C-alpha cells in the first residue's frame, strides 16, 4: 500500500491505485500514527524515492523541475533523469494557515464577528474558493471598488450570507511585502527563475518545459498562469535583455495536472510491484 | 480640538449625551420620538422628544433606537437632529464626534450612519465604537484594578434584550456571544401583574407608572427566599413597607402595601423558570457555557473580569450573588475534573464601580478625552477622497 | 429648538434640577461640568473648593477684549450686582450660587443663567442704540472677530443701524443651498413689511467697507440686517438683540435640516426602487 | 516591479486580428439632389461607396457628415417614404450613420435624428441596431 | 422630444442584451464581464452613443456576456446639477442591493449600469430594458420634484423668521 506522509496531510492507499484510499493526517507520535493508519514501499521527502522522482514519474517524465506547495512547506525540486538534485533545490516558507488567518482578521475589519479558532475551518474554505494572489494591487482595488462580481457572496454555515470583495487578494500580498513580512523574498515565482537559471545551461531549457506543480497550495485557480506570466517578465528582464524577437523564440510550459492535488501519491502507488515475501527483507522483519 | 468632543450613546430604552472630560451625562433621556399623525413643512419642524414626546400619550411613540438597531433610518436622523441643536448645543463642524453602538450591526448599518454624519452635518472627525469595548475600557477607573487591559467579559442588559459578551483585544467574539430575552420590561410586566392580584384599589391605566417606582425605589436581591419570607412574616414592623403615589386620574392619593415584590423581582434572574417558562437553564452556566465556547488558550483573564454595564445591573449585591453562584458552577466542574483526574483554576471577579449605571457613557468621555482619539478618527477629507471603505473599518 | 435658544438648555437643567433637589431637602450631590456654546464660548459649571453645598458657573471667551471696549462692565455690573464673585482661575467671568440662600423665584434666576452669552454680547448693541437715538455720528465702527474666521461689523446711520456679518462657509455645497435661503430673505418683505430689511452680497464686501480688509473668497457671504427705529427704540432692544446674536446659528441650522429632510425623501424612494426590482426579479 | 509595466500580452502570437486592409459617396452628386430639392434621391447618393475599409477617421468622418447633412435637410413627414425606398442593406447602413450622428449633436440634430432611428427601426427591426453593433468594418 | 429619444434608446437597449455565459479565455476558470476587463478584442462590440441634445444621451458598450449603459442626466442649473451628483451617489453608494449598478460612472456620464448574462438568465431581459427607460424617466420626475421642495421649504423658512420681527 503508498503511504505518503505530508505535515498537514497523510495520504494512504494501494498499488495501481487512483486516489488515496484515506487522506487523515497521523495524531513516537509518527510510531502512534501506525496505530490509526495501519490499523483499523516507504515514502520519504528530501529531507526510499525521492519524491521528485515520484511527482515526475506519475507525469511520465525523468527531467523537469517540480514546485511542491502543500501545508507546511513548499519546495522547488529539479530533477535531472531519474535522480533528484538535492543542491540546486529551494525552500519557500510562504503559506496556508497564515493567509488563513490573515483572511480572517481582514473579514473581521469589514466587520463579521469571526473568531479565528471556531471559524478557522470555515474561513479556510472561503479563501479555497475566492481568495489567492493578482497581478497588481492598485488594477485589483479598481475591480474590487469598482463592479459587483469581486464581492461574492459566500453562505455561513449558519445561513448567514456574507460578502467578500477586496481582501481575496488582500490577503497574499503582506507575505509579499517586504514591509508586513519582514523578511525579503522572492516569492515563489521569482524563485522558480532563479533555481532554473543557477543550473546548467543546456538542460536549462528542458527545465523550462517541464515544470510540474504538486500539492493542494497548488490547486488555488490562476496559479499556473499567473506563474507563466511572471516567468515570461522574468526571462524578458534578464536573459532576453528586452529584445522583442528573444521572446517569440523561447519555449515555457507549466504542467499542471488534473490530479496533481496528491501527485505523490499517485506517483508513488504504480511505482511500487509486489514483492514475493515481505517477510524475509527487513532486519527486523527478519 | 478645544472644545471636548460630543458622546452620544443611543440605547435601546434611554439616551445618555453629554460632552467629553465630563463625569456624568448631561441628559439622560427616553429614545422615543412622538410623532403626528410627506407632511412637508410646518407638520416637520413639529417633533417632540423625551419627556415631551412621551408625554402625550396619543402621538405615537417610537423607538428611535430599539435592540440598538435604528428603527427607520428618517425618524433616527430627525432623532439625531435636535440631539445635536437642542440638547447639547453644539456647532457641529467644530466637535469630533463619538457614537456609540451594539454588538452585531453589520458594515451596512455603519455606512448608513456615517453617511448621515458626514453629509448631512460636516462634521471634523467621527469615530463609531462598539458599546462594550468602551465599557470595559471605563471600568479602568475602578479601584479593584490595578493594570489596564482590554480582554474581559461584558454583561450588557439594557431595556429590550440583555446581551453576554466575551471580548479580546477590542474585537467582539461575534460567534460567541449570546442573547438572553428578559430585561428591564419583563421585571416590569411581572411586578405589574403581581401587584395587579394582591393590592386593591390600583387604577390600572397607571399600573406601569406605579410600578417602574416601587422598582426603581424598593426592589433588591435576597440572598434566600425562604428564610426572607419568614423574616416578613415574623418581623413585619421593620420589613413591610408603604407606598404613596398620587392618582393621576381624579387627583387624588394612593397609598399601596410593599411586599414580597422587594426581594422577587431582582430575583428572576436567577432562577430562569421564574422569568420565563421556558428558561430551564441559570445565569451562572449560560456565561460559564459563554466562556467555555472561546479558545481554552484564551480561557484565564475572561474569568478574572468580568464587568457590567446598563441599569438593569444597578440592584444592591447582584455582583456579589453573580460571583458566588459563578464560584459554585466553576468549582463543580473542576471537581467533576479532579475526581476523574494537575493546573490550579483561575480566581473569578466581577468589577464593580460607581459608574455602572452609565458605564458606556462614562468610557466615551474618558477616551475622548485624550489625544489619541484625535488621532484615530476619521476627517471628512479621507471619507471625500476615499470614500466607504474608510468609515466601516477602526482606525489602523 | 428651532429659534436658537437665548437660554443654554443644558445650564438650564442642570441649575433647575439642582435647586428643586435642594428645596426638596436632599444632601447635594457634587457636580462638575465641562461643555461648549458657539463662538468659541466655554462653559464650566462646578462646585467650587468641593463644597457641593456652592455652585459657581463660569465662563471663558476670546471676545473678550473687543467687548470689554465698548461698555461690556456697566451692563454686567447692572444686571447682577451680587452673583457675581472673583473670577475663577482660567476664566474670565464667575458667578456663584449658594443653595442655602436661595430667592423665592428661582425661574427668573434660571432664566438669567441662561442669558449668559447674549448679556454679554448686549452692551455693544445697546451702545450703539444710544449713539444711535442721540445722533453721535460718525463714530468708529464696532468690528468683532466672533470667530476664528468671522467678522462682525456694526455701524449706526441717521435713519438706520446696519449689522454686517462676514461668515464662511466651508463645505461648498452649502453655498449653494445658501443662496437660496438669501434669496428668500431678500424677498422677505413680501410677507413682513414692517420686518427688518435684509441685503445678501457673495464673495464681495459691501461698498461701505470696500475700503477694509474684508475678505473675499468663494466661501464667503456678507449678509447686512437694517434695523429702523421700531427695532432700536425702548421696547424693541431686548427681542431684537436676542433673534439677531442667533441669526447666524439659526441659518446655519435650518442649511442642515434641509439637507437632512433631502436624505430622508431620498432614502424612501430607493426602498421604492428596491420595492419594484423585487417586483421585477423572478418569483421562484 | 517594472518588468510588470510590460504589457507581454500585445505581443501574444494566438490573440485575435482583424482583418484589415487599404473613398466615399460623391459630395458633389449629393449637392446636386439637394440643391434641386430631390430629398430621397440625395439619400440614396450619400449612402453611395461607404468608406467601410479606409484607416483614416478624415474620410469615414466625411462620409458620415455628407450623410448627416442630408439627414438633417428633411422635413418630418418626408422620412418615412425615403426610409421605406432603400433595401434591407441600405436601412442597416442607414442605422449606422444614425448611431454615428447621435455622437455629433448640435442644435436639434438629434431631434430630426431620433426621427430617422424610429422609422429606421420600423423598417428594419432591432436586427438592423444588432448589426451596428457588432460590425467589425463600419462608419 | 422626451418621447422619441427614449425610443431609440430602447431599440438600442434590445439589441444589445442579447447575452450569453461567457468563460474565460484569458484566465483559466474565470468568468469575467468581457466590457469590463476587455482583454479580448473580438469579443467587444461597437460602442454607440444616442443623445437627444447637446447634453443628454445614452451610451451603450456591449460584449459577448456583459452590457455597460452610461446615462448623461438633465442638468438644467446649479440645484438641478448638485441634486443630481447626490441622488446618484446615493444610488451608487447602494449598488450591491441595486445590483446592476456599477458603483462609479463611466467618465463623462452622471450614471452606469452593468448588465451581466447572470441578470439577463435571472431577469426578463424585455423587463430589464423597461426598467433603464424607467429609471430614465423618473430620475427626471424626481430631481424635478427634489428642486420644487427645496424652494417650497425655503419659502416657508423665509417666511417664518422674517414674520417674527
Ligand atoms: N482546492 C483547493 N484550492 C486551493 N487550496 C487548497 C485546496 N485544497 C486545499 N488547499 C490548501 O492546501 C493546503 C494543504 O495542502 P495538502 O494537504 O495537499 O499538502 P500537505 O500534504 O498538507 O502538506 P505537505 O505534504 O507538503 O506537508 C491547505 O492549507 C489548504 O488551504
Ligand atoms: N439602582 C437601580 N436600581 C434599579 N434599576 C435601575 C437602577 N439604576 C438604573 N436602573 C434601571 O435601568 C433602566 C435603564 O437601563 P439601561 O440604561 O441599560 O437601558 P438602555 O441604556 O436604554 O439599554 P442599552 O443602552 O443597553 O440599549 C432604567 O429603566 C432603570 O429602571
Amino acid at each position: 500500500v503508498v503511504c505518503d506522509n505530508g505535515t498537514g496531510f497523510v495520504k494512504c492507499g494501494y498499488a495501481g491505485s487512483n486516489f488515496p484510499e484515506h487522506i487523515f493526517p497521523a495524531i513516537d507520535d509518527m510510531k502512534h500514527l501506525w496505530d490509526y493508519t495501519f490499523g483499523p514501499l516507504l515514502t520519504e521527502p528530501p529531507m526510499v524515492a525521492i519524491q521528485a522522482v515520484l511527482t515526475l514519474y506519475a507525469q511520465g517524465l525523468l527531467t523537469g523541475v517540480v514546485v511542491d506547495s502543500g501545508d507546511g512547506v513548499t519546495h522547488i525540486c529539479p530533477v535531472y533523469e531519474g535522480f533528484s538534485l538535492p543542491h540546486l533545490t529551494r525552500r519557500l516558507d510562504i503559506a496556508g494557515r497564515d493567509i488563513t488567518r490573515y483572511l480572517i482578521k481582514l473579514l473581521l475589519l469589514r466587520g463579521y464577528a469571526f473568531n479565528h479558532s471556531a471559524d478557522f475551518e470555515t474561513v479556510r474554505m472561503i479563501k479555497e474558493k475566492l481568495c489567492y494572489v493578482g497581478y497588481n494591487i492598485e488594477q485589483e482595488q479598481k475591480l474590487a471598488l469598482e463592479t459587483t462580481v469581486l464581492v461574492e457572496s459566500y453562505t455561513l454555515p449558519d445561513g448567514r450570507i456574507i460578502k467578500v470583495g477586496g481582501e481575496r487578494f488582500e490577503a497574499p500580498e503582506a507575505l509579499f511585502q517586504p514591509h508586513l513580512i519582514n523578511v525579503e523574498g522572492v516569492g515563489v515565482a521569482e524563485l522558480l527563475f532563479n533555481t532554473i537559471q543557477a543550473a546548467d545551461i543546456d538542460t536549462r531549457s528542458e527545465f523550462y518545459k517541464h515544470i510540474v506543480l504538486s500539492g493542494g497550495s497548488t490547486m488555488y485557480p490562476g496559479l499556473p498562469s499567473r506563474l507563466e506570466r511572471e516567468l515570461k517578465q522574468l526571462y524578458l528582464e534578464r536573459v532576453l535583455k528586452g529584445d522583442v524577437e528573444k521572446l517569440s523564440k523561447f519555449k515555457i510550459r507549466i504542467e499542471d495536472p488534473p490530479r496533481r492535488k496528491h501527485m505523490v501519491f499517485l506517483g508513488g502507488a504504480v511505482l511500487a510491484d509486489i514483492m514475493k515475501d515481505k517477510d524475509n527483507f527487513w532486519m527486523t522483519r527478519q | 480640538g478645544r472644545l471636548p468632543a460630543c458622546v452620544v450613546d443611543c440605547g435601546t430604552g434611554y439616551t445618555k449625551l453629554g460632552y467629553a472630560g465630563n463625569t456624568e451625562p448631561q441628559f439622560i433621556i427616553p429614545s422615543c420620538i412622538a410623532i403626528k399623525e410627506v407632511m412637508k413643512g410646518v407638520d416637520d419642524l413639529d417633533f417632540f422628544i423625551g419627556d415631551e414626546a412621551i408625554e402625550k400619550p396619543t402621538y405615537a411613540t417610537k423607538w428611535p433606537i430599539r435592540h440598538g438597531i435604528v428603527e427607520d433610518w428618517d425618524l433616527m436622523e430627525r432623532f439625531m437632529e435636535q440631539v445635536i441643536f437642542k440638547y447639547l448645543r453644539a456647532e457641529p463642524e467644530d466637535h469630533y464626534f463619538l457614537l456609540t453602538e451594539p454588538p452585531l450591526n453589520t458594515p451596512e448599518n455603519r455606512e448608513y450612519t456615517a453617511e448621515i454624519m458626514f453629509e448631512s452635518f460636516n462634521v471634523p472627525g467621527l469615530y463609531i465604537a462598539v458599546q462594550a469595548v468602551l465599557a470595559l475600557a471605563a471600568s479602568w477607573t475602578s479601584r479593584q484594578v490595578g493594570e489596564r487591559t482590554l480582554t474581559g467579559t461584558v454583561i450588557d442588559s439594557g431595556d429590550g434584550v440583555t446581551h453576554v459578551i466575551p471580548v479580546a483585544e477590542g474585537y467582539v467574539i461575534g460567534s460567541c456571544i449570546k442573547h438572553i430575552p428578559i430585561a428591564g420590561r419583563d421585571i416590569t410586566y411581572f411586578i405589574q401583574q403581581l401587584l395587579r392580584d394582591r393590592e386593591v384599589g390600583i387604577p390600572p391605566e397607571q399600573s406601569l407608572e406605579t410600578a417602574k417606582a416601587v422598582k426603581e425605589r424598593y426592589s433588591y436581591v435576597c440572598p434566600d427566599l425562604v428564610k426572607e419570607f419568614n423574616k416578613y412574616d415574623t418581623d413585619g414592623s421593620k420589613w413591610i413597607k408603604q407606598y404613596t403615589g398620587i392618582n393621576a386620574i381624579s387627583k387624588k392619593e394612593f397609598s399601596i402595601d410593599v411586599g414580597y415584590e422587594r426581594f422577587l423581582g431582582p430575583e428572576i434572574f436567577f432562577h430562569p423558570e421564574f422569568a420565563n417558562p421556558d428558561f430551564t437553564q441559570p445565569i451562572s452556566e449560560v456565561v460559564d457555557e459563554v466562556i467555555q465556547n472561546c479558545p481554552i488558550d484564551v480561557r484565564r483573564p475572561l474569568y478574572k473580569n468580568i464587568v457590567l454595564s446598563g441599569g438593569s445591573t444597578m440592584f444592591r449585591d447582584f455582583g456579589r450573588r453573580l460571583q458566588r453562584d459563578l464560584k459554585r458552577t466553576v468549582d463543580a466542574r473542576l471537581k467533576l475534573s479532579e475526581e476523574l483526574s494537575k493546573p490550579k483554576p483561575i480566581d473569578v471577579q466581577v468589577i464593580t464601580h460607581h459608574m455602572q449605571r452609565y458605564a458606556v457613557w462614562f468610557g466615551g468621555s474618558m477616551l475622548a478625552s485624550t489625544p489619541e482619539f484625535y488621532q484615530v478618527c476619521h476627517t471628512k477629507k479621507d471619507y471625500e477622497e476615499i470614500g466607504p471603505s474608510i468609515c466601516r473599518h477602526n482606525p489602523v | 429648538m428651532i429659534l436658537l435658544e437665548v437660554n443654554n438648555r443644558i445650564i438650564e437643567e442642570t441649575l433647575a434640577l439642582k435647586f428643586e433637589n435642594a428645596a426638596a431637602g436632599n444632601k447635594p450631590e457634587a457636580v462638575e461640568v465641562t461643555f461648549a456654546d458657539f463662538d468659541g464660548v466655554l462653559y464650566h459649571i462646578s462646585n467650587p473648593n468641593g463644597d457641593k453645598t456652592k455652585v459657581m458657573v463660569s465662563i471663558s471667551l476670546k471676545f473678550y477684549k473687543e467687548l470689554q471696549a465698548h461698555g461690556a462692565d456697566e451692563l454686567l455690573k447692572r444686571v447682577y450686582g451680587s452673583f457675581l464673585v472673583n473670577p475663577e482661575s482660567g476664566y474670565n467671568v464667575s458667578l456663584l450660587y449658594d443653595l442655602e440662600n436661595l430667592p423665592a423665584s428661582k425661574d427668573s434666576i434660571v432664566h438669567q443663567a441662561g442669558m449668559l452669552k447674549r448679556n454679554c454680547f448686549a452692551s455693544v448693541f445697546e451702545k450703539y442704540f444710544q449713539f444711535q437715538e442721540e445722533g453721535k455720528e460718525g463714530e468708529n465702527r464696532a468690528v468683532i472677530h466672533y470667530r476664528d474666521d468671522e467678522t462682525m461689523y456694526v455701524e449706526s446711520k441717521k435713519d438706520r443701524v446696519t449689522v454686517v456679518f462676514s461668515t464662511v462657509f466651508k463645505d461648498d455645497d452649502d453655498v449653494v443651498i445658501g443662496k437660496v435661503f438669501m434669496q428668500e430673505f431678500k424677498e422677505g418683505r413680501r410677507a413682513s413689511h414692517t420686518a427688518p430689511q435684509v441685503l445678501f452680497s457673495h464673495r464681495e464686501p459691501p461698498l461701505e467697507l470696500k475700503d477694509t480688509d474684508a475678505a473675499v473668497g468663494d466661501n464667503i457671504g456678507y449678509i447686512t440686517f437694517v434695523l429702523f427705529p421700531r427695532h432700536t427704540n425702548a421696547s424693541a432692544r431686548d427681542n431684537t438683540i436676542n433673534l439677531i446674536h442667533t441669526f447666524r446659528d439659526y441659518l446655519h441650522y435650518h442649511i442642515k435640516c434641509s439637507k437632512a429632510y433631502i436624505h430622508t425623501r431620498m432614502r424612501a424612494k430607493t426602498s421604492d426602487f428596491l420595492k419594484v426590482l423585487n417586483r421585477a426579479r423572478p418569483d421562484a | 516591479a517594472r518588468f510588470r509595466k510590460v504589457d507581454v500580452d500585445e505581443y501574444d502570437e494566438n490573440k485575435f486580428v482583424d482583418e484589415e486592409d487599404g473613398a466615399g459617396p460623391d459630395e458633389g452628386e449629393v449637392d446636386s439632389c439637394l440643391r434641386q430639392g430631390n430629398m430621397t434621391a440625395a439619400l440614396q447618393a450619400a449612402l453611395k461607396n461607404p468608406p467601410i475599409n479606409t484607416k483614416s477617421q478624415a474620410v469615414k468622418d466625411r462620409a458620415g457628415s455628407i450623410v448627416l447633412k442630408v439627414l438633417i435637410s428633411f422635413k418630418a413627414n418626408d422620412i418615412e417614404k425615403a426610409v421605406q425606398s432603400l433595401d434591407k442593406n441600405g436601412v442597416d447602413l442607414l442605422m449606422k450613420y444614425i448611431y454615428k450622428g447621435f455622437e455629433s449633436p448640435s442644435d436639434n440634430s438629434s431631434a430630426m435624428l431620433l426621427q430617422w432611428h424610429e422609422k429606421a427601426l420600423a423598417a428594419g427591426g432591432v436586427g438592423s441596431i444588432v448589426r451596428v453593433l457588432t460590425a467589425r468594418k463600419t462608419v | 422630444t422626451l418621447r422619441p429619444y427614449l425610443s431609440a434608446v430602447r431599440a438600442t437597449l434590445q439589441a444589445a442584451l442579447c447575452l450569453e455565459n461567457f468563460s474565460s479565455q484569458v484566465v483559466e476558470r474565470h468568468n469575467k464581464p468581457e466590457v469590463e476587463v476587455r482583454s479580448s478584442k473580438e469579443l467587444l462590440l461597437q460602442p454607440v452613443t444616442i443623445s437627444r441634445n447637446e447634453k443628454e444621451k445614452v451610451l451603450i458598450e456591449g460584449s459577448i456576456n456583459s452590457v455597460r449603459v452610461s446615462i448623461a442626466v438633465k442638468q438644467a442649473d446649479e440645484i438641478e446639477k448638485i441634486l443630481c451628483h447626490k441622488f446618484m451617489r446615493f444610488m451608487m453608494m447602494r449598488a450591491e442591493n441595486f445590483f446592476i449598478l456599477r458603483r462609479k460612472p463611466v467618465e463623462g456620464y452622471d450614471i452606469s449600469f452593468l448588465i451581466t448574462n447572470f441578470h439577463t438568465e435571472q431577469m426578463y431581459k424585455h423587463k430589464l430594458v423597461d426598467f433603464v427607460i424607467h429609471f430614465m424617466e423618473e430620475i427626471d420626475k424626481e430631481i424635478s420634484e427634489m428642486k420644487l421642495s427645496v424652494n417650497a421649504r425655503a419659502r416657508i423658512v423665509a417666511e417664518e423668521f422674517l414674520k417674527n420681527f
